[PDB]
């Protein structure tokens, strides 16, 4: 039922996007489409 | 024997105004296209 | 300037026809009563 | 009850989801349609067709990846997958623009399952249906630009690719080729897209700033009931305030959001006209007495003048990259420049 | 020199926007319609018509 | 007392897994070099 | 003659109607199972 | 009142108006056609057909008029540049001057319809109120709308 | 006493039009800037907008039509410099430096910060919440971006739009070439407020007039079904918002109307603040995203995208704009 | 395109004519409700 | 003419401004 | 030029004055509601 | 209503409005004839896009 | 067409519309009729257009 | 209210977590090795960083016919890709 | 025929502003009661 706090699964799932995010705009400036 | 489909026919003030505005801005869009 | 000729009368008869048309239904429907 | 009607009943029912019989048509077409965006935004290139990288695997972020038309040989081919150009390869599929197609054409009818659907709830519900008559402008705007457009012209080449740097080089190439800005529909349609965000905006604020107190909280949103019968917001206060400050206002609620339907809507749909004009090429580049003047009088200049020499710069300047199957080899001595730049 | 420009603009101009919320909602609470028009006690409806 | 597999669980996982497999896949594709 | 593009066409629509038919008799196999209680 | 977007909703319970209103409509189209005609035919060049054919001189419905046969003109030339040719009487002038005559014949049968709009015919003759067999009415415009493709 | 008086009309809510004192100063300066701008789009001299005598036609008597006239902006050789009229020692130098312009845009700039101001004043004379003027800070504020803020950024008035249509495109398509604000994550925000205000406005026109409840009959308007100043609601809010959660799902619906309209008013709002402080930080030449030559292959051979062939058409808009006023390679501003 | 928007605004004009004055002033909220009726708009669903 | 005529339609516009703002259906509370 | 710059100064001093004493006229009491 | 000549004789061909064949009547048979008519609309849409190649069909001014 | 335009008019003349129809389509219902043939009315249209 | 359990009762579940800390990471696998593999290059014929010319071309492998379009493409990647 | 540009657009003024008028007047005169 709740027995995981819905504000720790927000807060868990918020900085996995974060995360994901920070790793695209990273690989915005390594790799791939670099222009380096 | 009168035709009993008859309706009478109402403009009021408002869309006469909204109307008008609506020609005016109209032929002032397209005159220049008109002229050409 | 060289413009078309037609051009007066084409803007001239699109203002005239529909504002014509729409103040003899408003003038008609303020002498219903 | 029957086969149907037992499959209408279930159609019907109340889920998280409304499915319906529109949703038959609906859900796959555009679950299709958005998936094969993603699919191609994600791993498919643009190299033989445009000579463009257009995915995140090639490295492109989410501004410049696009699934991109078909090349400009294959004209204007459904490009199905068994159709004879592709022959049932996947891969070749995607790599001749096949994706394209298939979103195009999903999304079509997914556009069309979508109004079915607003029609379809509309009856269920019990109200009248001007949503989905509402909705028919962008329909227009979708059938106008993505369809008839390239239609009338050479291929799906031209037709806008899904991609939000490839609408970027679409609204430049309609500058640079069309002079779309001097068409007076698309003058229609931009009167009407800014005067829909001034109603909503103005609207939205007239009736926040016009509320009856109905509540003792500072926060008045809590206030309001959904099944309450009295209006929530002083119609007689907003039409004086607004006869004071702008001098007309509005009196008749239904009357204001009619109006609220009318204005982006009809601004869409004159914007559609506008652009099958545009795809019979049939511009309005040009006023003649302006040209005929100019062309004798070295001294008159106008901002339409400057505006035509800033599209010969576009069209010299990016035809041969923008359209590669042309061949185009421009030396830099025939390319227009003014001094120095 | 472009940083520091176009940053605080948009800070200027949020905060000119901050200042007229504050402004405006100061007024109505001191004069006391912040949270509305009082339904028995409407204004406009105690003033002559402009027409 | 609530069925588990409905209409709605269909929705969100045909929204939901192609999703993560996509998010995994650009995760990769933000390491490769040239 | 039955040209390649004749046998693509066909393809395409035994493959509309293989999709049509299985998505109209799993909905209907659906309905059939999960009635409506009047 | 009604509105004026919704002026011809009057017709909607009435067969015989809605007949005389599409009677009006088309002797209005056929005499558009008639007068467009006739405007080409005032305005036309047909002594060049090789460099200046009717699609350089902005003709419109001549060249309907010439794909189902009309190539002649009463004046003695023909849009495919031979000479000699009599049309008869369906030259362009002709097809013109008939459907000027069709016009004024539609209009005339528009005006009977609008006066004489209570027939025995439009209503039902179970209840007395006006009604449309819509169904029977499609199947009898089918036929005759087959009747005419195939003779075509 | 007579100051008590004039103070009683001025900020009298029983005139048809109020006034207020932001109405005593938005009044003379908005008649000023309406009577100049009437009278130099009709009849204006050509204007050396560039500084390199080279003079443009804006004026309806000089050639121009509805579409293509305009009142050109001040001269380059001004620059930001103030120039009234009493500054020039003609008129006909002041026609021909483009001193209209400047009156012209400062007095309804004036004019239009009174509007606001206006707004706030006869809201807190009626009663009623403050915030209208705030909706209506955002396009006042992309006035003073384009006809103010820009110009001081680009250090001349002469880059200010135009007040004109085809001088409105010109603005624009020069706009993209110098600073790629399709590019730019603050116009693609202020796009997505005003697709999504149309949007939004019909949605929300589309429902109401979907729920109204009725009150008439077929012949007349539905319209007629509501009074001015009726206590009952002339629209089932129940019956939309049940519908539109059939359409989308149940919980992206609005059921409070207050949050509703909320959102209709802070959508477009904030999404034209944003363009307009795009407009801002370009005038101070923070551009879009600039993607040129950044996908590269493994050898090093550019492989070109979707930005590369919009550098091309910017490439030339930027070669062709202003086509004689440029000496040196680089438009620095 | 115009004939799109004509036959769209026709039909429904003809699927919705019992509401184009306006829908029902004694609409029940169990009708648009979320749970009352199992089939939406089906009084004989009751659930 | 072509500029008589944009500036007939221009007043003309004025003028409707004014019969719609100071001549309007006066909004009567019912 | 010179009698236009005067001109123009008193008539800008003159409405501005109208503003600033306008709204240093018990300008918050001018509500409906408090006073 | 006025009674004429052409309206006694064309009054049977306007005498069974609202007249209808019981239940589904002929539905079936007349989505059988609309699917028939989709795939001859798609067979000539797809031979005007030269998607269908027939041979002797050579889709072209010839 | 033409030939399947008679038999398919001699139908429509001999067989009554099903009652699911009827109902359905509104065929009672002139403004239906107006639907149906604007839409057949833009699909020629859109065809005349394309040839 | 529609019959089914609401989405804060199920994410906030242990079962829920129990499938889910399973099933999420392996899809979020299989996309990182569906592209860490090669798989997406050949699945939907990508070029590789190493494959767009061959290695002293410039040309771009434009296809210029319709119905061989498929050999075009099967004839620019024969050249060394 | 070098005929006057403006004698088209007077003729047509002077057909339609009296005819209108005329119209105007008529129409209304027809809803009073
Ligand atoms: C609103 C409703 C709601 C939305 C519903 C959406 C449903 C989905 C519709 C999809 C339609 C795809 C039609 C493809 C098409 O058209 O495909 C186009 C083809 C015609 O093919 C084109 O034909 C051209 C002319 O060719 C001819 O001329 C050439 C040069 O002389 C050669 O001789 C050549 O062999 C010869 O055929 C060129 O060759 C082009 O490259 C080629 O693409 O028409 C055809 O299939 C058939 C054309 C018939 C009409 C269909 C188009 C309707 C609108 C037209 C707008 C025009 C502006
Ligand atoms: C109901 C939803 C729906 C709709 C409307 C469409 C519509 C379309 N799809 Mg699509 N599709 C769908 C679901 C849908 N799809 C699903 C769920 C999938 C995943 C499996 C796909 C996967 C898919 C692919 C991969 C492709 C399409 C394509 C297309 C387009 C051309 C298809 C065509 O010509 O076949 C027409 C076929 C029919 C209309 C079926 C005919 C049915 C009637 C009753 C005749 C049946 C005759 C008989 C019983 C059997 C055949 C006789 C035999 C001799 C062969 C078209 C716009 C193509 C495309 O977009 O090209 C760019 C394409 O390549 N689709
Ligand atoms: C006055 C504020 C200000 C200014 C002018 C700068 C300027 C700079 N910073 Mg800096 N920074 C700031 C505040 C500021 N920073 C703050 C508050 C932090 C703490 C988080 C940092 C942390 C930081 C780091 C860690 C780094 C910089 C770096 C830099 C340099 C490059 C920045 C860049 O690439 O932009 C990127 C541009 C953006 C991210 C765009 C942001 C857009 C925002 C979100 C708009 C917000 C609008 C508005 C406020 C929201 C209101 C909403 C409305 C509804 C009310 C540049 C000199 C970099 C550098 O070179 O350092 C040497 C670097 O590595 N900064
Ligand atoms: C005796 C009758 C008659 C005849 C012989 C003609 C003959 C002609 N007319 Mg004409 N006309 C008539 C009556 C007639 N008219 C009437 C009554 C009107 C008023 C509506 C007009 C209005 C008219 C105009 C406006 C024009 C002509 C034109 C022409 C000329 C070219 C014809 C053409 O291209 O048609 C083209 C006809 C078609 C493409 C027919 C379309 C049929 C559709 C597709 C049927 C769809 C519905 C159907 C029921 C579907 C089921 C079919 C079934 C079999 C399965 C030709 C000389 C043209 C001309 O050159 O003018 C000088 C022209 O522009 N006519
Ligand atoms: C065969 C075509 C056809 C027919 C018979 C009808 C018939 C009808 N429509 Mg309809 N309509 C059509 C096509 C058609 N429409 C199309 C294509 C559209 C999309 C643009 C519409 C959009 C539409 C709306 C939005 C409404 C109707 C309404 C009506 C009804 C009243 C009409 C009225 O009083 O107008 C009176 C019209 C005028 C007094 C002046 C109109 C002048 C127009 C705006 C410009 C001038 C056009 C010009 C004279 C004709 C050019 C010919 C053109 C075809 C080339 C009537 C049953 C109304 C309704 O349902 O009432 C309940 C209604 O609200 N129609
Ligand atoms: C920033 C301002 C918040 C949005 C307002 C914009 C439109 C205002 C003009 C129209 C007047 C509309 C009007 O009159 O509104 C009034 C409306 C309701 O008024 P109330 O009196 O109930 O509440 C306001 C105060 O009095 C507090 O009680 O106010 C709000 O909802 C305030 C929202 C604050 C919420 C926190 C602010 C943060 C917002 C987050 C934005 C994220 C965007 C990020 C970038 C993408
Ligand atoms: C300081 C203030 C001075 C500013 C002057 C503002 C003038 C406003 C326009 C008045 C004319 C409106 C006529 C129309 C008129 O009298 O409308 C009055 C009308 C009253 O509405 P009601 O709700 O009473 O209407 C009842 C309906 O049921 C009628 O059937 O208001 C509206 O419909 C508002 C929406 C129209 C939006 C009109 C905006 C005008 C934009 C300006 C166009 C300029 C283009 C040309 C440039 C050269
Ligand atoms: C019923 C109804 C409607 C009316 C429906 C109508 C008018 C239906 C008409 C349907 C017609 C004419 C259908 C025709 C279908 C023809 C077909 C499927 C022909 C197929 C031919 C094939 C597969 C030939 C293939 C071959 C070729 C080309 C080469 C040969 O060597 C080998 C071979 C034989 C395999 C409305 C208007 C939609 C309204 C609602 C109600
Ligand atoms: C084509 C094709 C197909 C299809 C497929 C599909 C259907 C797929 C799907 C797919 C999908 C379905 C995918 C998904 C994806 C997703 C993604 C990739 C996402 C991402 C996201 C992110 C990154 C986020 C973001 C955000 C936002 C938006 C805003 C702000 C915030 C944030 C940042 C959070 C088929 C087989 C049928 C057939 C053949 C062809
Ligand atoms: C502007 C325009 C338009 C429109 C148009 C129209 C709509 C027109 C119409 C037209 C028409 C609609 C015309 C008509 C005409 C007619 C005529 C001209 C007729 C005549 C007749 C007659 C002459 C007859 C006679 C007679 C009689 C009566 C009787 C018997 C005998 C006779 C034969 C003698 C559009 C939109 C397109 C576009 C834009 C522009
Ligand atoms: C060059 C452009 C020319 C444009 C021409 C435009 C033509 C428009 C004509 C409009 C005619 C309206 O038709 C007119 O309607 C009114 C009501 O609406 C009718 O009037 C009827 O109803 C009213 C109202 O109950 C009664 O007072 C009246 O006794 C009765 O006859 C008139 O009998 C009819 O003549
Ligand atoms: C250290 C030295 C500081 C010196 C002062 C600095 C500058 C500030 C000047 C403020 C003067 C404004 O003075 C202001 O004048 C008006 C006009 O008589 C007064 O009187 C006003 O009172 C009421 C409400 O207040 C109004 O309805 C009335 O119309 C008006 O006469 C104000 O009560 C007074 O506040
Ligand atoms: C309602 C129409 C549904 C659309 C049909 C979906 C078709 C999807 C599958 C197509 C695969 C056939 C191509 C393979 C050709 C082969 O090599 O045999
Ligand atoms: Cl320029
Ligand atoms: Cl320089
Ligand atoms: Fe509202």
């Amino acid at each position: 039922g709740g027995r995981i706090p819905l504000w720790i699964v927000a807060t868990v799932a918020g900085m996995g996007v974060i995360v994901i995010v920070g790793l695209f705009f990273y690989g915005a400036y390594a790799g791939l489409g670099s222009s380096l | 024997e009168p035709n009993p489909n008859r309706q009478p026919v109402e403009l009021n003030r408002t869309s006469l105004y909204l109307g008008l505005l609506l020609i005016l801005v109209l032929a002032l869009l397209f005159s220049s296209y008109f002229f050409n | 300037m060289e413009v078309n000729q037609l051009g007066l009368i084409a803007t001239a008869l699109f203002v005239l026809v529909p504002s014509v048309f729409l103040i003899i239904l408003y003038v008609q429907t303020e002498s219903q009563q | 009850r029957g086969w149907f009607d037992i499959l209408d009943d279930w159609l019907k029912r109340d889920r998280f989801v409304f499915v319906g019989w529109s949703g038959i048509l609906l859900f796959p077409c555009a679950y299709l349609a958005l998936g094969g965006w993603l699919t191609g935004t994600t791993f498919v290139t643009s190299w033989y067709t445009h000579g463009l990288a257009s995915s995140y695997l090639e490295g492109c972020n989410f501004l410049t990846v696009a699934v991109s038309t078909p090349a400009n040989s294959m004209g204007h081919s459904l490009l199905l997958l068994w159709g004879p150009e592709a022959q049932g390869d996947f891969t070749r599929w995607c790599q001749l623009g096949g994706l394209w197609t298939f979103i195009a054409l999903h999304g079509a009818f997914g556009l069309i399952g979508f109004m079915l659907r607003q029609f379809e709830i509309a009856r269920l519900v019990g109200v009248r249906p001007y949503n989905a008559i509402a909705f028919s402008a962008p329909i227009a705007v979708f059938v106008s630009v993505f369809l008839i457009y390239p239609l009338g012209q050479s291929s799906w080449f031209f037709a806008p690719s899904f991609g939000v740097a490839a609408i970027f080089r679409f609204l430049l190439f309609f500058q640079g080729f069309h002079n779309w800005t001097l068409n007076p529909f698309h003058m229609m349609g931009v009167a009407g897209v800014l005067g829909g965000a001034l109603l909503c905006a103005i609207h939205g604020a007239t009736v926040e700033n016009t509320l009856f107190q109905d509540g003792e909280g500072a926060s008045t949103f809590r206030a309001f009931n959904p099944t309450q019968a009295e209006e929530t917001y002083s119609m007689v206060t907003a039409n004086r305030f607004w006869s004071q400050i702008f001098g007309i206002a509005f009196s008749n609620k239904r009357w204001l959001h009619f109006f609220m339907l009318f204005v982006p809507v009809t601004g869409l749909w004159m914007s559609a006209i506008g652009v099958v004009g545009l795809a019979l090429n049939l511009r309005s580049y040009d006023f003649i007495s302006q040209e005929i003047r100019a062309a004798e009088d070295p001294e008159f200049e106008t901002f339409y003048t400057k505006n035509l020499l800033l599209n010969e710069g576009i069209r010299a300047w990016m035809a041969p990259q923008d359209q590669p199957h042309e061949n185009f080899v421009f030396p830099e001595e025939v390319l227009p420049r003014g001094n120095a730049l | 020199r472009s940083w520091l420009a176009t940053s605080h603009f948009v800070l200027a101009f949020f905060f000119l926007v901050g200042h007229l919320w504050h402004a405006g909602r100061a007024r109505a609470a001191a004069a006391g319609f912040e949270k509305g028009i009082d339904r028995e006690s409407e204004p406009v409806l105690s003033m002559p018509s402009l027409d | 007392s609530y069925p588990i597999f409905t209409v709605r669980w269909v929705a969100v996982h045909t929204l939901a897994v192609p999703t993560i497999f996509f998010l995994g896949a650009i995760a990769a594709m933000q390491f490769i070099q040239r | 003659t039955i040209t390649p593009s004749l046998k693509g066409f066909f393809i395409g629509l035994l493959s509309g109607a293989v999709v049509l038919g299985l998505t109209f008799a799993v909905l209907i196999a659906i309905s059939q199972i999960d009635k409506v209680q009047r | 009142g009604l509105p004026w977007y919704r002026v011809h909703t009057v017709l909607i319970n009435d067969p015989g108006r809605l007949i005389a209103a599409h009677l009006m409509h088309t002797a209005l189209v056929a005499g558009w056609a008639g007068s467009m005609a006739l405007y080409e035919l005032a305005t036309f060049d047909p002594s060049d057909p090789v460099l200046n054919p009717m699609w350089r001189q902005g003709m419109f419905v001549l060249p309907f008029m010439a794909r189902l046969g009309v190539t002649g003109s009463w004046s003695g030339w023909s849009i495919t540049g031979e000479t000699g040719i009599d049309p008869g009487f369906w030259s362009f002038e002709g097809v013109a001057l008939a459907h000027i005559v069709l016009s004024g014949l539609l209009f005339l049968a528009a005006c009977w319809h609008w006066v004489y709009w209570d027939l025995e015919l439009f209503r039902d003759p179970r209840t007395g109120e006006p009604a449309l067999d819509l169904p029977k009415m499609f199947g009898i415009h089918l036929f005759l709308a087959g009747l005419l493709c195939f003779g075509f | 006493n007579l100051w008590e008086r004039f103070c009683n009309w001025v900020t009298s809510t029983d005139n048809r039009l109020y006034v207020g004192w932001f109405g005593v100063i938005m009044i003379p300066t908005l008649l000023a800037a309406t009577i100049c701008f009437v009278i130099a789009f009709i009849a204006a001299p050509p204007v050396d907008i560039d500084g390199i005598r080279e003079p443009v036609s804006g004026s309806l008597l000089y050639g121009n039509n509805i579409i293509t006239g305009a009142v050109v902006p001040s001269s380059n050789a001004i620059g930001l410099h103030f120039y009234p009229i009493w500054e020039a020692a003609s008129l006909d130098e002041w026609l021909y430096n483009g001193g209209p312009y400047q009156l012209i845009i400062f007095h309804f700039l004036l004019g239009a910060s009174c509007y606001m101001g206006r707004q706030w004043e006869l809201s807190y004379r009626l009663g009623m919440r403050p915030w209208i003027c705030v909706a209506y800070s955002a396009p006042l504020a992309s006035a003073f971006a384009v006809f103010l803020i820009y110009p001081i950024g680009q250090g001349s008035f002469s880059d200010g739009m135009p007040l004109g249509i085809s001088g409105t495109f010109n603005f624009m398509i020069v706009f993209q070439a110098e600073h790629n604000i399709l590019m730019h994550p603050f116009h693609q925000l202020g796009v997505a407020g005003v697709f999504g205000g149309a949007l939004f406005c019909a949605m929300h026109g589309s429902l109401v007039t979907s729920s109204l409840i009725r009150e008439t009959t077929e012949t007349e308007s539905a319209n007629y079904g509501y009074k001015f100043g009726q206590e009952e609601e002339t629209y089932n809010i129940v019956a939309a918002h049940g519908y539109f959660g059939r359409l989308i799902f149940q919980y992206a619906s609005f059921n409070n109307s207050r949050s509703l309209h909320f959102f209709l008013a802070a959508w477009p709002v904030v999404g034209v603040w944003f363009t307009a402080l795009g407009i801002s930080t370009m005038a101070f030449n923070l551009n879009g995203f600039n993607f040129n030559h950044s996908v590269i292959d493994a050898k090093g051979n550019v492989i070109n995208t979707w930005a590369d062939i919009i550098n091309r058409a910017n490439l030339g808009m930027e070669v062709m704009h202003e086509r004689n006023a440029h000496n040196f390679p680089l438009d620095l501003a | 395109l115009l004939f799109f928007f004509g036959h769209i605004w026709h039909g429904a004009r003809t699927l919705f004519r019992d509401v184009f004055s306006g829908i029902d002033p004694e609409l029940s909220p169990e009708q648009v409700e979320w749970g009352f009726y199992q089939k939406v708009g089906d009084v004989t669903t009751r659930r | 003419m072509e500029t008589i005529t944009y500036v007939f339609i221009f007043a003309c516009i004025i003028a409707l401004f004014f019969f719609a703002i100071f001549f309007r259906e006066p909004p009567r509370i019912t | 030029m010179e009698t236009l710059k005067i001109t123009v100064y008193i008539v800008v001093t003159f409405f501005v004055l109208l503003f600033v004493f306008g709204f240093l006229s018990g300008d918050p009491a001018r509500n409906p509601k408090r006073k | 209503a006025r009674r004429t000549w052409l309206g006694d004789i064309l009054r049977p061909l306007n005498s069974e409005y609202g007249k209808v064949a019981p239940g589904w009547g002929t539905t079936p048979l007349m989505a059988v004839f609309m699917g028939l008519f989709l795939v001859f609309l798609l067979i000539i849409l797809e031979i005007y896009n030269s998607t269908l190649i027939l041979d002797g069909v050579n889709v072209s001014w010839k | 067409a033409g030939i399947v335009g008679i038999i398919a008019g001699l139908f429509h003349i001999l067989v009554r519309p099903p009652q699911r129809l009827y109902k359905a389509l509104r065929m009672g219902n002139i403004e239906t009729v107006l639907s149906s043939s604007i839409a057949a009315v833009f699909f020629a249209a859109f065809v005349v257009a394309g040839t | 209210t529609t019959g089914e359990r609401p989405f804060s009762d199920i994410i906030t579940s242990v079962r829920y977590w129990v499938i889910h800390s399973i099933t999420i990471p392996a899809l979020f696998i299989a996309g990182w090795l569906f592209v860490s593999t090669g798989l997406a290059y050949d699945v939907f014929g990508t070029p590789r960083p190493d494959s767009y010319y061959a290695q002293e071309q410039r040309s771009i492998p434009l296809v210029t016919d319709r119905f061989e379009a498929k050999q075009q493409v099967e004839t620019f990647l024969e050249q060394l890709k």
